[PDB]
């Protein structure tokens, strides 16, 4: 319900961060 | 625009149960099941059983679990209360108009079909040590327990709160039996507000038909004379001195009830000096301190108490009680003008009309009468009842106080607080 | 029908050789703990000893004499009626929490 | 409590009546 | 009939206005007794650093003899007629009112007009009420419930009028002259700033005749120069920690900046505070209670009581909560409370919001029962809202609220906001302000 | 300040009844006896021993005890009753203490009370008093036997009077008590104002006015 | 505290007298 936009944003943070570090 | 007032309907079933609904057209509903069950119908053995039963209203029933009762009522914004007197237990539910059937369902489940599980009752035992200790912060409460204890012998001498030794000792079997004996048709009375009569009658026939032993003449309020004096070490010295008044059914009750208002009943003006109060003015002229005194009047279907309550310093109590006592004695000898009674009657009948104004007080008054008599007598007749009280009845009531056996109870530093024999 | 092989499995289980009933060997959890807490003094203090004796046997690597073994017919299900209610109340709380 | 003004009204207005509830705090009326 | 119909069929409140400025309002019923009174935009927020405590003193002196009915003649006359007379002072609203028989309505309105307009203010009586207030300020000092709330105001609205207590500092009470009281009266007690409310079995026409005949003597305009209008008060996120281990139980009051009387959000904030709810150790439900804070607090026995409040004023307020607990339970209570705020801001189920609505629905109808609460509602509504709001309008605004509205509104007022915190008692455990401020947003 | 002497033992009549929920029902019923200085004290002290003072034989049936025999014939349960006698330099109390079941207390207190009333009316032979005096004076000599009790008796007299009066004179004091003094003491009990105290399950345990 | 035999003598022999000490246990004589 409410954690869908949060988990998507954290999903982006993790994705772009893993792309950043490597 | 003013709306029309409807008649309070009334039905009494063949099995003995009293029913009374008022179609209010209100936003809220207000339903109560009044029962002749309370501190008095306990005995020497099973004490504090009404107190635990009063607390246990949300415990698991046969039709609904404790969880379901709490959450189901709260989810509709409702609330289920229990209001015990010495005589009567008033299980009352409140809610919106569309959620009636629901609150009623839980109300009936609690009152007709409770389970009283061993572990749930055992879990609830320490709550009555709390609930007692909360109320006993008001020293009024403990003085009144001691007053009734010392005034009567067996029946009304039972404390409303559980005796301290009985904390933990009340059994689930005693609750079962206390319900089975007292929560019965001839002893019960279902009141309604903001609800149609036929459904309330049909529900009362369908569910509230359970009849057992103890119906219903009753027990004897054996009046006695006593004094218990609890040394407190408190800031003030709370005390009370009463004698046997009349029972609620007669015109004598109204004479005592008027005499209460002739004397200092209780203040009307915020931060006033208590002007028209008799007792306050009698003691004020005598001793010059911070104090309070007021006329205490208890009336039950069996018996009643009347006198006054005094609050004072260590030494002042001696003077305050005597001066108040002498002011009761001076009115007893026909020193009472007609305007004093005519004011007091107006204070009483106004105060009565104000007490029935809010629907909670109204319902408590309809439920009072449904048990006490088995009938309803509307405000106008009560106004006539008050206005018809003669001055002679007030002087005779005041005289019955002084002549009759005395019951005293006090708590504080009582070094200069008198005994009954010293009066 | 298969009450036979049920009775075989009971004997093959072996907790009866230690003088334990079936519900003494149930794995504790939140429901069982709660059911055991709800037990009246007698059944609690009995299971206490039955377990206390069975552990003492298990220490010594021994079992009871054959007559003292628990009987499939006389194996009372003392804990069930409580545990059923605890489970049903939890299911109710979950079904209410669902809405 | 401390002076005479606040101490007024405390004296017993009526026989005490214990109320307990599901929602509302437990009170002792009169 | 249904609840929605009952709301529509409820008696419609009616308001008239005198030429001199006074608003006159009424709610008619079939009951025989009634409440009638006078509500005034006056109190601590209008007071200043010189004359703080004026509104209280006046309330103290009000019911002592008027200029035409001296000493305790007013007191005797009200008492002997079978009626009650009462008063109070809020920070923004002073009010006097009489509860009486409907028959007694003309005399009640006259005695109200007498109390307001021509007050005696006897000098010998000011010197006695000086000691009475000095006693009463020590009576309030022992009440921890009041002390922590006055501290909450003092620190929430620091350096502004709302910080001031309604009773006022003991020094002002000791030195307040008759010149200050009379000037405060002459300024603030006037017709356009006042409302005459009534409720019971009474005819609006008759009340308006009584108000015209007795209250039209009040002035209706300014001297062109001394009309005080409310400057907005600065809310400050801050803490006050009256450490006192001798007292038995710690009282904590934490709040964020409020909406103000005007804001529609208030309804959603009342629903919000209803979800978190309130608890006391005498409650029945305990472990099975709906609001998780109460359930958790009941099971673990964290606190003796807690209560969520929304104190409202003209353009601001205090939205938050209050709790009373053992000295080892403060961090936990605070953690559950803030946990509930943050939860409600971020995640709010449709079911619990419906419960929140129904609690508020029931609260409105429960509160407006009897004449005195309805007379209060009228008198307060006209000073604050401007008009009386019907129960149907309230229901429209409650039905308007769903889960998304509660989240959008709770998160607006509570998420990542500095809260005003007030602690009195054994408060060694009371979390540090940085840790409280860290708790006002989430991990998330 | 102060300097010896004292205030006033203002005697009154009262009853406090503490509901206990105990196994037994302990109770006591007394009236104002005499102060320690007079011969009336010795009459009450003899009357205590005429009535059931306290057992002498280990595991006996309390034979010569009057009160025990009066209640035993009435009600058939586990009980105990005994004569309680307090004497001070100002005032004194005398009566009896009863221990019993819930219901038995009503019978036990009445039957014991009636046995005091039968002595008070005058049924008392000379050997009863002559035994009781011998019990008392023996019990006194036994109380002063151990040095702890001796010292407590010398210290009792040093404060009470300001003198010492050796055992032989106390033996004479006891032996000189007439039968009339015993009947008058027993009569003063019944006639005088009453003081009660009870604790137990008191449902069938009477008030003073019910006596 | 079960039979009549042991229950004999427990009735109050004299006014209670509280003794406390440095060495000896605290007693309540008669």
């Amino acid at each position: 319900r409410n954690w869908v936009p949060t988990a998507q944003l954290w999903g982006a943070v993790g994705a772009v961060g893993l792309v950043s570090a490597t | 625009v003013p709306p029309h007032p409807q008649d309070l309907e009334f039905t009494r079933l063949p099995n003995g149960l009293v029913i009374a609904s008022l179609e209010n057209y209100a936003p809220a509903s207000r339903i109560g099941l009044f029962i002749k069950a309370g501190s008095r119908y306990e005995n020497s053995n099973n004490l504090g059983t009404s107190h635990l039963l009063r607390l246990a209203s949300s415990l698991t029933t046969k039709g609904a679990s404790s969880f379901k009762i709490t959450r189901g009522i709260e989810a509709v914004g409702g609330k289920l209360s229990v209001t015990s007197t010495r005589e009567n237990m008033a299980y009352t539910v409140e809610c919106l108009r569309d959620d009636v059937d629901i609150l009623m369902e839980f109300l009936l489940n609690v009152t007709t079909a409770p389970e009283f599980r061993r572990w749930e009752v055992a879990a609830l035992q320490p709550q009555l040590r709390i609930d007692k200790a909360v109320a006993l912060q008001n020293p009024q409460a403990h003085v009144i327990e001691n007053l009734h204890a010392a005034a009567y012998r067996n029946a009304l001498a039972n404390s409303l709160y559980c005796p301290d030794y009985r904390i933990g000792k009340v059994t689930p079997v005693e609750l079962h039996d206390y319900v089975q004996n007292h929560f019965t048709s001839a002893r019960m009375a279902l009141i309604g507000l903001g609800v149609s009569h036929p459904v309330l009658k049909q529900v009362a026939e369908q569910f509230l038909n359970i009849r057992g032993g103890l119906g219903l003449s009753g027990a004897k309020a054996k009046y006695h004379g006593g004094e218990i004096r609890e040394q407190n070490g408190d800031s003030l010295v709370h005390a009370a001195l009463v004698a046997e008044s009349a029972a609620i059914g007669s015109a004598e009750a109204n004479a005592f009830s008027v005499l209460q208002h002739v004397l200092g009943a209780g203040p009307h003006v915020k931060r006033g000096s208590n002007a028209t109060s008799s007792l306050y003015q009698a003691v004020a002229k005598g001793v010059h301190q911070p104090f309070d005194v007021s006329a205490f009047n208890a009336s039950y279907s069996d018996s009643g108490l009347f006198g006054f309550y005094t609050i004072s310093q260590a030494a002042s109590a001696g003077d305050v009680i005597k001066a108040a006592y002498n002011q009761v004695k001076t009115i007893a000898q026909g020193n009472l003008s007609n305007p004093d009674v005519q004011a007091a009657k107006n204070k009483l009948k106004a105060g009565y009309l104000m007490s029935v104004e809010s629907s909670e007080g109204f319902l408590d008054e309809v439920g009072s009468q449904a048990l006490a008599a088995g009938s309803y007598t509307p405000p106008s007749t009560v106004l006539q009842q008050i206005d018809a009280v003669a001055d002679a009845d007030v002087i005779n009531a005041a005289k019955k106080f002084v002549s009759g056996r005395k019951s005293m109870a006090a708590s504080g530093n009582l070094g200069h607080t008198p005994f009954i024999d010293e009066l | 029908w298969l009450e036979g092989i049920r009775k075989w499995y009971y004997n093959a289980a072996g907790f009866n050789k230690l003088g334990l009933m079936r519900d003494d060997t149930i794995h504790e959890n939140d429901d069982v703990k709660e059911a055991i807490r709800r037990l009246p003094e007698n059944l609690y203090n009995d299971r206490v000893f039955r377990i206390k004796r069975a552990l003492d046997l298990s220490m010594r690597q021994q079992i009871l004499p054959k007559e003292q073994w628990t009987k499939y017919e006389e194996d009372k299900s003392y804990l069930e009626p409580y545990l059923k209610e605890v489970i049903r109340e939890r299911k109710e709380r979950e079904e209410w929490a669902k809405k | 409590v401390l002076c005479r003004e606040s101490l007024r009204g405390q004296a017993a207005g009526r026989p005490l009546v214990a109320s307990v509830s599901l929602n509302v705090p437990a009170s002792v009326r009169y | 009939a249904t609840y929605a119909q009952a709301l529509q069929s409820v008696p419609e409140t009616q308001v008239s206005q005198l030429d001199n400025g006074l608003r006159v309002a009424s709610e008619q019923s079939s009951q025989p007794t009634c409440t009638v009174g006078v509500w005034i935009d006056a109190g601590s927020r209008y007071e200043s650093e010189k004359n703080n405590g004026a509104g209280y003193f006046v309330e103290h002196l009000a019911f002592k003899g008027t200029k035409n009915r001296p000493g305790n003649a007013l007191e005797k006359e009200v008492e002997s007629m079978g009626a009650h007379l009462n008063a109070y002072s809020t920070r923004e609203h002073t009010a006097y009112y009489i509860k009486a028989l409907s028959k007694d309505l003309p005399k009640a309105v006259e005695l109200l007009a007498d109390i307001v307009q021509n007050c005696s203010l006897e000098d010998s009586q000011i010197e006695k009420e000086r000691d009475v207030i000095l006693q009463e300020l020590q009576e309030n000092d022992t009440s921890m419930r009041d002390v922590v709330f006055n501290y909450l105001h003092a620190t929430a609205f620091q350096g502004t009028p709302l910080a001031q207590s309604v009773e006022g500092p003991s020094e002002n009470v000791r030195k307040l002259s008759r010149a200050d009281l009379t000037e405060y009266l002459s300024r603030h007690y006037k017709a356009p700033r006042m409302v005459l409310a009534a409720a019971g079995g009474l005819e609006h026409r008759q009340l308006l005749d009584l108000a015209q005949k007795h209250f039209s003597g009040l002035s209706g305009t300014y001297d062109e120069d001394a009309v005080p209008t409310l400057s907005p008060c600065r809310f400050t996120g801050s803490q006050i920690c009256h450490r006192e281990d001798g007292l038995p139980l710690a009282h904590v009051a934490i709040a964020v900046e409020g909406p103000g009387w005007a804001h529609p959000d208030n309804v959603a904030l009342q629903v919000a505070n209803a979800i978190i709810g309130h608890y006391d150790c005498t409650y029945g439900g305990g472990a099975h209670l709906s609001s998780p804070l109460a359930s958790i607090a009941a099971t673990n026995k964290l606190c003796q009581s807690f209560q969520t409040f929304n104190i409202c004023y003209a353009d601001t307020g205090l939205l938050g909560a209050h709790f009373v607990c053992d000295h080892m339970s403060i961090d936990d209570m605070m953690f559950v409370l803030q946990g509930q705020w943050m939860r409600l801001c971020t995640s709010a189920t449709e079911s619990e919001v419906l419960r929140g609505k129904n609690l508020l629905r029931n609260a409105l109808v429960s509160h407006l029962d009897g004449t005195t609460p309805v007379c209060e509602d009228i008198g307060r509504s006209l000073l604050t809202y401007g008009r009386r709001i019907p129960l149907a309008e309230w229901e429209s605004r409650i039905a308007e609220v769903d889960a998304r509205v509660v989240r959008e509104v709770c998160s607006k007022y509570f998420y990542d906001q500095c809260p005003a915190v007030a602690g009195f008692g054994p408060i060694e455990q009371l979390p540090d302000y940085n840790r409280i401020r860290s708790g006002m947003f989430w991990l998330r």
